[PDB]
């Protein structure tokens, strides 16, 4: 359906390298919980939806705005959408209209909490 | 699979050696010398959730690999096969890059006991 | 009761004559420690503990040692004391114990890691969780003050000799991060450069070649990058190489830990170089020093490098000490070409780091 | 995800192959520890570590490693807390802490200072404050429960196999001190031999010859001693010399730590001996090693020591251990001359203790 | 009339610093001439024992015997400079002040073992 | 006068090895006084009085006797005299008639504690 739950442990990695969103779908959902224990402070995850080689750009321009931006710079026009910066057990959730996925580019989603796009990064993708 | 990309499957001399494939970035002891193996802790050591990354070349196949390098925490120096392998090791602001901090920090202690050397995947 | 043991002594030899190697000991890193030294005559003058993988500084008045490290109640368990303590320099006793966050960066020497301001007011730390952060403490209240948590994705701190309470960091972004203080230690304000180098085409090693208003800085492939501080923001400049077309051929590149240091009174770099460089070994023992002239961007001298990893300078008395892990080499760099005075053996087990006392 | 890294795992060979090494670490006292090797293959099986001058003893049952240390709050400074800790054997992982009045005997690893009664229920230590006591602590309850203050004088603990709580101890009268414990560990009753030894003329090694009813002593000039305890009261004899006139021309003289050790189903007892011994050499390396039939008191064999200074026996599997300080060398002997198997290199740094886990 | 040998700062640092000099014949740890303090003089900031165990040494330049009392200095970690293991007229245990198999700095308010002083009491009479 | 007061330290020392009585004195007091501050258990020192080679003998009885008899067996007959057993701080004093003291023969004072006679050990004599 227009759902999905991503987890983000300590040890810095996603429980998914890739989404797919049904072209049935009118807006998206997607959910995230910090399955680790370490503070955000110390390993905060977020998922941030954008242009597939438009990502380094975002998380290094992220890492400048702060824990405060949730590692995003405010009103950045690369990013589809971010969730909030969670941190061990906490949850948060990201809803955004599909409308918004382009024809023919490729998406990737990631963290953007300081060096983690690394390899939490993954590619959500439409339909088929 | 590929008879390289698995260390039980090697002579230990091989894997024992700082000269093995996949323990060109590591900056410790190889836990395969304290009582574990490259995968896993000595009894009664701690793996560690972080870890520095190393891109190695494995000279058997000719492809490149993700190694993630975890610690095992919560004990002395293991002090037996000491290596110090800088292999696209990069400095402290590509921190997840760097091997000059002790990757047992997060733990719930960290005394530094011996260094893992995991196969992540194949590097793309 | 013919003679009798006494105990409360200073150390013999007169601070000007004293220098600091911390070793790690990393065989037994529980138990690293700071070796004092008297670089005139190579005699050991005595030690201060600092348990695991400890770190150290003498404070700019020179009357203070300062150590940081972490304790455990049971060392290997039990609950985790991140400290930064205050050592008397003459009698070499503990004074003081200041509560750090249990995140105090662990990991090997670099002088990046533990410094303090210019006025010697606060002692800034690095901090990894390992999300990064710098934190500062006020010598004088003996506290932690402040958490720089902007300082997140950048590493190392780079006082600024210009100014009282005012330090840089290099950032993921290749860009430096310039922090001022308030006179309580907290952040005032801050501001970002342009970027310096390219963080995946030509890294650079963290260790600054620092003057009073900017601070060079070498990469793994021999280039050297620039950050003027003169001004009210930081002006980045860069790349000019270390290599001639002769020295490119042989694969010349540096090679290290603290391996950079600036003569301020002359403009002269010294660099650690090895032949036949590639990727891995960036941090491979001296095969020479080069001497470089910052000023006209050419190399005035170059010799054996006695296979070291880490130096310091002192402007004072022109000198130069280098360090291969256990043994300290004393130089005198008051003219272009170094000059080997004499050789300290032993002076540790496992060092990366040196340090003269303040004059 | 291809691999992970998993802990929790128990010691990959089975216990009858694993021994004890106890590293003291000497150079760096704080960090001394416990290596666990396979004595079939020398290969490293794990290790506990034990702070500054640890030591070390297998509960009788095998279940259990017992080790005994002290702490400090901040290492060199800070509350002291001298413990007994229990680590499970097979998962090398700490289990429970007993606190110990801050007075454990600290010094070189005798085998004498850390025992346990023959029934496994208590653990008999040696104390030094620097008045001597032997303390008892009841592994079950996990508590100190009696402090042997009637020891005063006395030093080492020599448990008899023959009874389920009852220990002997040398004295400075020359003499042993014998005590019986109550089921809850205090004092039940004492006794004191006749002097079996000159303290002054001719003293002994602490270390016993152990059999099931009785204890064997070799004195700094070849004599031997003995105790036997078969009996209500301990009955001292000897000595009889090690020595024939030939090697009394040599000057042999027995020489070590743990030197001494005796095979129970033979008699024979082993001793670590040296030619132009003189005053100051009674802990000399090894130049050989010789084999006595405690029956007919005879030497029935002679070989080299390779520079051991401490041993062990397992009357099980009939093997002999010796230990030069870094290296392990592993003996059979169900005959009467040993036959070296193998050697066991860099086992440790500065150790003078090892044990076979008990089968 | 005292005689040169009894006094260690007037000897030349090689002698002094060697295990051989005649008053470090029982001693067993760092000489603390090498680890910043002298012969009878705690390095800066370790504290002397006021416990030791005593020495019967030979002084080959005026061929009488001395006691000497081998004191530790605490309070900081293995010196690990100039090592000695010496043993004369050394003995067990149960004469436990002339033992040193035994860390002196055992009844010290920290009792980590830094380096080891040899104190000259008198003539062995 | 018939008056002396010997110390004792944590060193493990007394400061005197010698004492003389005058042949005025009748009986003689003889104080200890432990200056160190280790507990008795520790390091307690006593004074025992008994002829010089026969010392010995009754530092090694006095030690089987136990602290609860000030390490002297109960009754010695070889001992002239002997304080209780102090600790850091404490004092003491033991007086006996020095009609005691044979003629020719040479006496030592000493400590009886555990293993302290080998250095604390002196000798006492009379007038001269
Ligand atoms: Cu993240
Ligand atoms: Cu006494």
């Amino acid at each position: 359906a227009c759902d999905v739950s991503i987890e983000g442990n300590d040890s810095m990695q996603f429980n998914t390298k890739s989404i797919v969103v049904d072209k049935t779908c009118k807006e998206f959902t997607i959910n995230l919980k910090h399955t680790g224990k370490l503070p955000k402070a110390a390993m905060g995850h977020n998922v941030v939806v954008s242009k597939k080689s438009d990502e380094s750009a975002v998380a290094t321009d992220g890492m400048k705005a702060g824990l405060n931006n949730d590692y995003v710079k405010a009103g950045d026009e690369r990013v589809i959408a971010h969730t909030s910066v969670i941190g061990g057990g906490e949850t948060d959730s990201v809803t955004f209209d599909v409308s918004k996925l382009k024809e023919g580019e490729d998406y990737a989603f990631f963290c953007s909490f300081p060096g983690h796009w690394s390899i939490m990064k993954g590619t959500i993708e439409l339909g088929s | 699979d590929h008879i390289s990309l698995n260390p039980d499957l090697a002579n230990e001399d091989e894997v024992n050696s700082c000269d093995y494939w996949r323990h060109c970035a590591v900056d410790g002891f190889l836990c395969s010398c304290c009582g574990g193996t490259t995968t896993t802790c000595p009894p009664g050591s701690t793996p560690s959730p972080i870890s520095w990354i190393g891109t190695c070349h494995n000279p058997h196949d000719g492809k490149d690999y993700l190694i993630s390098y975890h610690d095992c925490c919560g004990k002395t120096a293991c002090g037996r096969c000491q290596c110090n392998t800088q292999t696209r090791e990069r400095p402290g602001y590509e921190f997840f890059l760097h091997n000059d901090v002790n990757w047992c920090m997060a733990n719930e202690n960290s005394t530094f006991h011996c260094t893992t050397s995991v196969l992540v995947g194949l590097a793309k | 009761p013919r003679e009798v043991l006494t105990g409360g002594h200073s150390v013999s030899a007169p601070q000007e004559n004293r220098i600091y190697v911390m070793d790690s000991v990393f065989m037994h890193l529980t138990e690293s420690r700071v070796h004092v030294y008297d670089y005139t005559n190579g005699k050991f003058l005595g030690m201060v503990p600092t348990a695991f993988n400890g770190h150290v500084q003498v404070s700019n008045d020179g009357k203070k040692i300062y150590t940081m490290t972490t304790y455990h109640e049971r060392i290997t368990r039990g609950k985790r004391s991140d400290v930064v303590e205050v050592w008397d320099a003459d009698k070499l006793t503990f004074e003081k114990e200041i509560s750090l966050p249990p995140k105090r960066v662990q990991g090997l020497n670099y002088d990046g890691l533990f410094r303090q301001t210019t006025d010697g007011k606060f002692i800034v730390l690095q901090n990894a969780s390992p999300a990064t952060s710098i934190g500062i403490v006020d010598v004088a209240k003996g506290d932690y003050v402040e958490d720089v948590t902007a300082a997140a994705g950048c590493w190392s701190v780079i006082p600024q000799p210009n100014r009282p309470r005012s330090f840089m960091t290099i950032c993921g972004d290749g860009g430096l991060l310039t922090i001022n203080l308030g006179e309580d230690g907290k952040v005032a304000s801050q501001s970002r450069s342009k970027q310096m180098f390219s963080v995946k085409d030509d890294p650079i090693f963290i260790a600054p070649a620092l003057d009073k208003d900017k601070a060079h800085f070498v990469s793994y492939y021999g280039n050297v990058y620039s950050a003027d501080f003169s001004g009210d923001e930081v002006k980045v400049d860069g790349p000019w190489s270390l290599l001639n077309d002769e020295d490119k051929a042989k694969n010349w590149v540096p090679g290290g830990y603290n391996l950079v240091g600036l003569h301020r009174a002359s403009g002269r770099m010294y660099v650690f170089m090895h032949p036949d460089g590639k990727e891995g070994t960036h941090k491979f023992p001296a095969a020479e020093i080069w001497v470089m002239d910052t000023k006209t961007k050419q190399r005035v001298a170059r010799i054996p490098g006695r296979d070291a990893l880490s130096m310091t300078i002192d402007q004072q008395r022109n000198l130069m000490l280098t360090l291969d892990g256990g043994n300290v080499n004393v130089y005198d760099i008051s003219q272009p070409e170094p000059k080997l005075l004499r050789t300290i053996e032993g002076a540790a087990e496992a060092s990366l780091q040196v340090q003269f006392h303040p004059v």
